[PDB]
RNA sequence: AAAUUGAAGAGUUUGAUCAUGGCUCAGAUUGAACGCUGGCGGCAGGCCUAACACAUGCAAGUCGAACGGUAACAGGAAGCAGCUUGCUGCUUCGCUGACGAGUGGCGGACGGGUGAGUAAUGUCUGGGAAACUGCCUGAUGGAGGGGGAUAACUACUGGAAACGGUAGCUAAUACCGCAUAACGUCGCAAGACCAAAGAGGGGGACCUUAGGGCCUCUUGCCAUCGGAUGUGCCCAGAUGGGAUUAGCUAGUAGGUGGGGUAACGGCUCACCUAGGCGACGAUCCCUAGCUGGUCUGAGAGGAUGACCAGCCACACUGGAACUGAGACACGGUCCAGACUCCUACGGGAGGCAGCAGUGGGGAAUAUUGCACAAUGGGCGCAAGCCUGAUGCAGCCAUGCCGCGUGUAUGAAGAAGGCCUUCGGGUUGUAAAGUACUUUCAGCGGGGAGGAAGGGAGUAAAGUUAAUACCUUUGCUCAUUGACGUUACCCGCAGAAGAAGCACCGGCUAACUCCGUGCCAGCAGCCGCGGUAAUACGGAGGGUGCAAGCGUUAAUCGGAAUUACUGGGCGUAAAGCGCACGCAGGCGGUUUGUUAAGUCAGAUGUGAAAUCCCCGGGCUCAACCUGGGAACUGCAUCUGAUACUGGCAAGCUUGA
């Protein structure tokens, strides 16, 4: 079904997630829909280390979209500004 | 509205069918000269009302055989 | 990735002091400056455009110390860069940590100030770097190491520094071994003697 | 087969295959009933032969065996065919 | 703001010249290879050939919260006994934690590989109608009452094995009726017809057997209509070469009717019409996966499609369907074929273009590694299990980028080498010597981040008959890292462990001596070598690059040398021997109209990545990354009407 997930890019040692709408049966790396934002993990401090676009993110999941794990706990995160 | 092409009957002696050449004027991709080219579509034709010569108005349908894929909506001109 | 050999057989064959010593001495007095080493130095070179313009190229080369891979690359980057491609080439070079480190005084020579930047005996807005083509910006702090404070080389290099003329984009305090980078250097405020012109027209053969 | 589930899988697909095939045969035995009786000319018969008819493929594509558009051609076309027997 | 800062020539035909014209060179680039040489690190890349054949290990399972059950082992329960005084060992019970095999569900159509085939069946861009769609999601309603089997298992039995055979027993969310039947199907209507499954947690009055239908909650099942996603289908334009391939086509083109598909359709069949395609290149032949992009180029173009991502096709070869929401299915089924293997000779087994690896071919391309810690996927309520995806590690200078191989002083201008008109010059501040620092490598110590979560408790809230269960939100407690001896930081020692390759007549930066004597040899071209060779070979000196440097292959450039931008044809190559003329291209002048070309604006689309601009993070850079710009196109709508086209009416200067 449609989930909303992590993609990895970056380099080795130093990954840059980006968030992204797709079927989940395509490859991490693969077709996405929609990209709906990012999140890097060993951004460095006055850096944004993660953005979400909420709206998008609220639509996708109104339309009746799965959230893997690790965007619902970056959801919640970003919620508790 | 609905997207349509105007053409010009060059063939009906098919039951039902015409053959219509429609017209474009493109620019040369490499000269850039205006030049003319032709496309034939298989339109169909209840009643048989088109002949041979007739400026003629078709629009896009669903299949009614292997090449027809066009129906008549109007003769715009008869010869 | 460093030239190793002798250091004035490159400047009697540029045909000028490239300030390659310290300056304790005189050029004239350390070696026949004015004839191009070697057999037939002695010989008078009849030099065609293209010799012309590469040898300026060597010259400017051999005076900051860079290699061709690297300088080719700061010609990319100055051309990409707007405005004018020689005044970006100069600017570019002159931004280099090691020269810079020489023109505020801490090193005797560029090969000093570059070894000086190598051994972790510089900071950088309060950061060690030890990149000797690191660029340093604008507004930026370029500082001596405290356990290199006490090094003699550095006591030297800085009453030496001031036997040349001051660098007037730059704000050295010798008490503390800081300075600052106030602006990027204009054409005005380099040597005259280095015809960029010169190296731009060779990158277009 | 070299993994264990297509073992199971190839069992299990056989046995299905011969399950849908009696219901096919079944369903097609009264759908030529159907036919039959309207290429006798009888309309009464095919009416009777029509009415027996349409649960079964109404069943079978509720079951799966067909699809609802299948049944409802079958449905339509008898139809059609037997109202012009008069 | 910014995101088009962009364009070099040289040699060679002649005694000399100008032109023409080919050939050759300087540049950039690569999945490269070879020769010589080789210190470190980061990021990436690595069978281009045989879609050749493959040893071995691994690459797809999971669910006991669907079901009958108990092969284990772990308890609980009964007896006995060495008993060592209640610790042990052996039997009986699925009673529990669980779980081998079996039934059932879901997954195995994903993820991964390869480019054989394919020249439009595909791909790209833009449209479209006659369709289906598991898991996810919204709404409205249902979930009643029965039945017959079957695996496992037991007994016997065939066979070397693979694989079976006979009889008997049993369960379900396996299967099949009956009931119910309307925003569903058929039908103008009246009418006719179609479905389902339970499981789990807790519980008082436990309404009945300590369980359950008694209540509640969670989850699951069925029907219909939607959403979302995915898939199937249709049309137009674009997408290689060949005319020393010009005709091709009978299901062929269309029509009617029947059948068929989820769906339109010659998709198929019967009949009727005699059509359909093609110089705007049909048919035939050769080559080829397509795109985003990549290399080159000032641009226009030219070449190209490895890695990354989208699309397609294939899975030992040929063919076929079955199951299924989805396959005509890489690690499924059946048949045939070639190879390999087992056999008791009757008969059986197999498919690395998954990861690693072997043989083979080749100029040439790596380890039979670690872990599911992170991201993602399958199953599961969850815990968790599975995952050669993936994250990492190993090998290789294959590429890009960074750094080091020391710094300062030092005339005795030391020795030695080389040249010398013997005065000297050069190697050369070079070395030695003298003062210094210690990046990297080496040794010792410290030490981030990739970790989110999950598990136990608690308190509150929501539910309900219930302070029970369950869910949510907080708080508390112990924990989860393959990389890994991580990055990084600190300390010790001592310049200590670290430079080569090509070239030096001109193009082209860099010159002499000796050896040889059209020999040996060099060479991209011009050419060099004949006894005073800056061209062969050595040496000294020098030049250019530098952990690389050269050579070879290959593409674009220079080549305005296929010229659209941007060339020529009297004599350099080039005007048909001369005409008439179809198609085609082009069209004097005025008014009106149209708005096709053209122009303006808007909207949708033009995937992401890549390129460019402005920024951010790795000490810098390569690299990663935010936003923009761009994607120069297509379609639609609304406008403009000078020019071109269409239509109508003219005019006389062309005819
Ligand atoms: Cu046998
Ligand atoms: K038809
Ligand atoms: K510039
Ligand atoms: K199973
Ligand atoms: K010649
Ligand atoms: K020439
Ligand atoms: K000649
Ligand atoms: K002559
Ligand atoms: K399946
Ligand atoms: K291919
Ligand atoms: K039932
Ligand atoms: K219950
Ligand atoms: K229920
Ligand atoms: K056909
Ligand atoms: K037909
Ligand atoms: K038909
Ligand atoms: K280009
Ligand atoms: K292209
Ligand atoms: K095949
Ligand atoms: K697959
Ligand atoms: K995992
Ligand atoms: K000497
Ligand atoms: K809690
Ligand atoms: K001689
Ligand atoms: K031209
Ligand atoms: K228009
Ligand atoms: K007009
Ligand atoms: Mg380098
Ligand atoms: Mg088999
Ligand atoms: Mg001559
Ligand atoms: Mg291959
Ligand atoms: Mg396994
Ligand atoms: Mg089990
Ligand atoms: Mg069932
Ligand atoms: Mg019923
Ligand atoms: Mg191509
Ligand atoms: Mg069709
Ligand atoms: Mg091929
Ligand atoms: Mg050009
Ligand atoms: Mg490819
Ligand atoms: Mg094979
Ligand atoms: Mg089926
Ligand atoms: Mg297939
Ligand atoms: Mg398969
Ligand atoms: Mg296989
Ligand atoms: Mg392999
Ligand atoms: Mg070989
Ligand atoms: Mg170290
Ligand atoms: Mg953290
Ligand atoms: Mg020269
Ligand atoms: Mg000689
Ligand atoms: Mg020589
Ligand atoms: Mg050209
Ligand atoms: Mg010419
Ligand atoms: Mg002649
Ligand atoms: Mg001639
Ligand atoms: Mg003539
Ligand atoms: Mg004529
Ligand atoms: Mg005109
Ligand atoms: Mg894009
Ligand atoms: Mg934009
Ligand atoms: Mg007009």
């Amino acid at each position: 079904m449609v989930t909303i997930r992590l993609a990895r890019h970056g380099a080795k040692k130093r990954p840059f997630y980006q968030v992204v709408v797709a079927d989940s049966r395509n490859a991490r790396n693969g077709r996405f829909i929609e990209r709906v934002g990012f999140f890097n993990p060993i951004a460095s401090e006055k850096e944004e280390g993660t953005r979400l676009d909420l709206d998008r993110i609220a639509h996708w999941v109104g339309q009746g979209a799965t959230i893997s794990d690790r965007v619902a706990a970056l959801i919640k995160e970003v919620n508790k500004a | 509205k609905i997207r349509t092409l105007q053409g010009r009957v060059v063939s009906d002696k098919m039951e039902k069918s015409i053959v219509v050449a429609i017209e474009r004027f493109v620019k040369h991709p490499i000269y850039g000269k205006f030049i003319k080219r032709t496309t034939k579509l298989h339109v169909h034709d209840e009643n048989n009302e088109c002949g041979i010569g007739d400026v003629v108005e078709i629009r896009e349908c669903r299949p009614l055989s292997k090449t027809k894929s066009w129906t008549l909506v109007r003769v715009v001109e008869k010869a | 990735a460093r030239y190793l050999g002798p250091k004035l057989k490159l400047s009697r064959r540029e045909g000028t002091d490239l300030f390659l010593k310290s300056g304790v001495r005189a050029i004239d007095t350390k070696c026949k400056i004015e004839q191009a080493p070697g057999q037939h130095g002695a010989r008078k070179p009849r030099l065609s455009d293209y010799g012309v313009q590469l040898r300026e190229k060597q010259k400017v080369r051999r005076i900051y110390g860079v290699l061709e891979r690297q300088f080719r690359n700061y010609y990319k980057e100055a051309a990409r860069l707007k405005g004018n491609t020689g005044e970006n080439l100069l600017a570019l070079l002159e931004g280099r940590l090691d020269n810079v480190v020489y023109r505020m005084g801490f090193g005797a020579t560029r090969a000093e100030a570059r070894q000086l930047v190598s051994h972790k005996a510089i900071m950088v807005n309060g950061r060690v770097v030890n990149i000797a083509s690191y660029q340093v910006s604008p507004n930026d702090v370029v500082s001596i190491r405290e356990k290199a404070k006490k090094q003699s080389r550095v006591k030297a290099a800085l009453e030496l520094a001031e036997q040349r003329e001051k660098p007037t984009w730059l704000e050295v305090d010798a008490g503390k071994m800081e300075g600052t980078f106030k602006r990027k250097p204009e054409r005005s405020d380099l040597s005259a003697d280095i015809n960029e012109h010169l190296i731009v027209e060779l990158y277009s053969k | 087969a070299n993994i264990k589930s297509a073992k199971k899988r190839a069992i299990q697909s056989e046995k299905a295959r011969k399950h849908n095939a009696s219901r096919r045969s079944m369903m097609r035995t009264f759908i030529k009933k159907v036919y039959a009786a309207i290429e006798a000319g009888d309309k009464a018969a095919a009416q009777k032969a029509f009415n027996e008819m349409q649960p079964i493929v109404d069943r079978q594509a509720a079951k799966g065996l067909i699809h609802k558009n299948k049944a409802a051609r079958h449905k339509a076309n008898l139809t059609a065919q037997i109202n012009k027997l008069a």
